[PDB]
RNA sequence: GACCGCAGCAGGACUCCGGGGUCAGCAGCCUCUAGCGCGGGAGCGAACGCGGCUCAGGGAAGUCGGCAAGCCGGCUCCGUAACCUCGGGAAAAGGAGUGGCUCUGACGGCGCCGGGUCAGAACUGGAACGGACGCGGGGAUCCCGACUGUUUACUAGAAAC
RNA sequence: GAGACCACCCGGCGCGGCGCUCCUGUACGGCGCAGAGCCCUGCGAUCGCCUGAGGGACGCGCCUGCAGAGCGCGG
């Protein structure tokens, strides 16, 4: 027969597989473009994510439903570890793509850095970049390897370690995550800013200007082997059904004779690497500001770290920024956010008028602990 | 070689509950879940009557 | 040397079905003092049988105070280890006490 | 902010915190959370409930 | 056109086969839904509607005999199920009820009975007019 | 507890005696007595089954059909149609209460003793009461057979007999 | 933060305690010159006070007490 009445396949094909992510954390693939002759920016930065707020904003969208009027949208706070140049990477346009051409690394890398190369730290030999160093620090070799870098190669990238211990994730082994000088004015320029900040911290404050739209690139959060129900959307079979309801009632057909790419099946709901985009970073502050969460309404300090705790996560020790909407990835997962590629057109200006600090784990009702022993008192 | 007791069941609880009853305590229409005729046999009124 | 521990039961048999919560609780009562006694062998003494299956078979005690004295020498190693009564935990941790 | 008052728990409300009701006599009531409804659906007199500022009041713990 | 306006989704919670109440003094007792109007079906989704939505209803035995027997445009003004406005807040009518309304917007009857949700006034202003209160 | 089913097989085999407690009860749910821990054990709590539990809003719109779930139920007390072979229907339908305490009245023997049954009240329980258990959903008609009964053991329990 | 076994992200883990915060709704007990009433000179369901108490926790800051990184196996 045919299809009679006509329906949809449930599921976007383009993210199949739907496997476990093969890489350990999410990757850029696609930097913003030159477009020489800009501002000189970096690209992307790393983060840890942390838990969700509810902040008050007001929308002045001409011809809007909600113009001029209050409304509330939900952000994820994501702590920025401030980052330290450890190296600069060159590529050269090529007939194969991108091919790479002499990258350094610093005159010291990072204890952090170090960290990375090995599988353990303590238990290990600790010899790489015995050479180097000792090859290095004499500004000597740094000089000239860079020249190189400037005279073959086009776009030039900076080498991040994220330090893992200022946040409270048990990592303890530096993340290392490229960025991209971009809008440099000709080649040389670039990698003179990189040269500066050579070993030097960089927060996110730097890298992302505030109401700005960027893109959250992470590991997403996963259930295991999951049924087709979950899995793919497939309609519950009628409850009647012999061998159970939760299933594919078939497969292909017979003519076509093996199973179709598209056929839905059980597969490993989750893990996979997953970039959302143009989302607008409503405030970056510095957690350390006693008064960073304060509003003109809240009359009050006011902190970022909410009461109770960041439910699943730590202190927030410095530099939260917020990004509106939900970031891909459960909370203490690695989310690279960069520039967005593709900005929406109209963005309702950002107007935060308060930030709910009221404790994420329960039910809660005070905003800050002090107004918690004033209600309960003696 | 021993012998231990029966371990006989308590019937302290069952005693205060029938003496309470005496008194009617618990004679409330909900407790009761039977007809009034097998409560108490609408003939046997009658026998002694 | 004895060292007295609280072992959280009602921390040990969440993750495991309720009809057999007594049955891991001593198991977990055996593994946990293993790791605290550096020991191989576990002796339980049937005191601690008793109070660990109290309450019943689906739910135990949340915590119970157990005396761990080493007695186990000549690479036998056998720990023995003894409920205490306590009336309640509040700054209670591992009290090791005495020495070889 | 902008801080309401339950209709039976009384305590503050903060803004997008709370279920708000309209009643059949077009009276608007805003309950605090699941617990300041669920116990306002039945009824069960809010001075009986140690919990809410009402009965703190009646029993003079507030004063 | 007659309802005039953009409204942000709500939560929508009456499908078809809800007897939602009257509030109109029409005398229409209890609307029965049939349809909610501009609804592009998916494959087994009944059609559904939140506050506000225009609703073909039929007027059961217990409503007036001319109304009887007739699909009469409705707007929902009451629905039970909780819906969040953009401003956060999350509101929920006690029963759920509907006033019928012209295709102009030009009510049976001119009382509507108890509260009216502000989303049915913007869609629907003769309704808001006649609003004892708009919560 | 060894019989008979190729067997130490959730199957089929006739009786005797049958404690307490809630309860109308030889019921269900616990328990003395009396037995006894079964083709083994440990991890792990994925899919998917299998046996339950719950679900905002609406509710049969699902489907061949309310299949299945669910609703109802015990007790007391009012209230109980059309029809009708007046015998029924009828538990029609439809409501109200039910808990624990503090008590007061009716009945066999004062010279002390019977027995807990029923009523009648107060006072109190987050606005809860058959609080587990046992335990009707209801009405409107139509078609066949009157029905209690019997049936094709291992696919038809009926309108068939 | 990942999980059928695996693999993956990480690592001197963790076990107890201490705080915070949340969940639930005034804990046991003591006291009363509260209590319908019966009544010996006491019984009483509750009620109030102590008591936004007590109990609990998987989130969170520590941690003073134990502890925690092979004199395995490969290389």
């Amino acid at each position: 027969s045919h299809r009679k009445f006509s329906c949809c396949r449930k599921g976007n094909l383009g993210y199949l597989p739907r496997k476990r992510c093969t890489r350990g954390r999410g990757r850029c693939k696609t930097f913003p473009p030159d477009v020489q002759g800009a501002p000189i920016h970096l690209t992307a930065f790393l983060g840890y994510k942390a838990g969700c707020t509810h902040v008050m904003r007001f929308i002045d969208h001409r011809g809007s439903n909600l113009h001029n009027r209050q409304a509330i949208d939900q952000a994820t706070i994501i702590d920025a570890p401030p980052m330290i140049c450890t190296a600069i990477i060159g590529y050269a346009k090529t007939p194969k793509g991108l091919r790479a051409v002499t990258t350094v690394w610093a005159a010291h890398i990072a204890e952090p850095a170090m960290r990375r190369f090995y599988r353990n730290y303590f238990h290990a030999e600790k010899t790489a970049f015995s050479t180097y160093m000792k090859k290095a620090a004499d500004g000597t070799y740094i000089k000239e390897q860079l020249g190189r870098l400037k005279q073959h190669a086009d776009v030039i990238r900076i080498v991040a370690h994220t330090q893992p211990a200022l946040t409270p994730l048990k990592q303890k082994k530096a993340d290392i995550m490229e960025i991209q000088v971009n809008g440099g004015a000709n080649v040389a320029e670039k990698v003179d800013y990189a040269y500066a900040l050579m070993e030097k911290p960089i927060s996110i404050k730097d890298v992302f200007s505030v109401g700005a739209q960027i893109d959250t690139i992470s590991i997403t959060r996963g259930r295991g082997f999951e049924g087709v129900v979950t899995r793919w959307g497939v309609t519950r079979l009628p409850r009647k059904t012999r061998r159970g309801n939760r299933k594919v009632a078939c497969i292909g057909a017979w003519h076509p004779a093996n199973v179709q790419y598209t056929v839905a099946r059980a597969g490993q709901m989750g893990y996979f690497h997953r970039t959302d985009t143009n989302k607008q970073v409503f405030m970056i502050d510095t957690a350390e500001n006693p008064r960073c969460c304060t509003t003109e309404f809240d009359l009050t300090d006011k902190s970022i770290n909410p009461v109770g705790g960041f439910v699943n996560y730590g202190r927030v020790q410095g530099d939260f920024i917020m990004i509106k909407g939900t970031c891909p990835g459960p909370k203490r997962r690695p989310v690279v956010m960069r520039n967005a590629l593709l900005p929406h057109r109209n963005c309702p200006p950002v107007q935060l008028q308060w930030i709910s600090t009221a404790s994420k784990f329960g039910h809660g009702i005070f905003e800050t602990v002090e107004e918690r022993r004033q209600f309960y008192a003696k | 070689i021993a012998k231990l007791d029966i371990k006989g069941s308590s019937r302290g609880r069952i005693r205060a509950r029938h003496a309470a009853k005496r008194l009617g305590r618990h004679s409330g229409h909900g407790k009761r879940r039977g007809t009034r005729e097998a409560r108490m046999p609408s003939k046997t009124l009658w026998i002694q009557r | 040397i004895v060292y007295e521990h609280t072992i959280r039961l009602n921390k040990a048999v969440r993750g495991k079905p309720s009809k057999k919560a007594a049955p891991i609780a001593i198991r977990a009562i055996r593994a946990q003092v293993e790791k605290l006694a550096k020991v191989e062998d576990v002796r339980l003494d049937p005191s601690v049988n008793v109070f660990v299956w109290s309450r019943g078979i689906r739910h135990v005690p949340r915590r119970i105070r157990l005396e761990v004295r080493l007695e186990g020498d000549d690479e036998h190693k056998f720990a023995y280890v003894i409920n205490k009564d306590v009336e309640n935990f509040k700054h209670l941790t591992t009290e090791k006490k005495g020495s070889e | 902010p902008r801080i309401e008052h339950c209709s039976f728990c009384s305590k503050p409300v903060y803004p997008g915190k709370g279920i708000c009701f309209v009643r059949n006599d077009s009276r608007v009531f805003r309950f605090c959370t699941s617990k300041c409804h669920r116990n306002f659906k039945m009824k069960r007199n809010p001075r009986k409930v140690r919990w809410t500022k009402t009965y703190r009041l009646l029993h003079n713990k507030d004063m | 056109s007659g309802g005039i306006g953009n409204k942000f989704r709500i939560s929508c919670g009456l499908p078809v086969g809800a007897v939602i109440n009257c509030a109109d003094n029409s005398g229409a007792k209890s609307l029965n839904m049939i349809a909610v109007k501009n609804w592009k079906g998916h494959l087994n989704r009944f059609p559904k509607a939140s506050v506000g939505d225009m609703v073909l209803i039929t007027v059961g035995r217990d409503g007036k005999p001319e109304l009887r027997r007739k699909v009469t445009p409705a707007v929902v003004v009451r629905q039970r199920k909780v819906w969040r406005r953009k401003d956060g807040v999350w509101i929920y009518f006690q029963d759920n009820a509907g006033v019928i309304i012209n295709p102009k917007g030009e009510l049976k009857g001119s009382s509507i009975t108890g509260p009216v949700a502000k989303e049915a006034a913007d869609r629907w202003p003769k309704i808001s007019t006649t609003a004892e209160c708009v919560h």
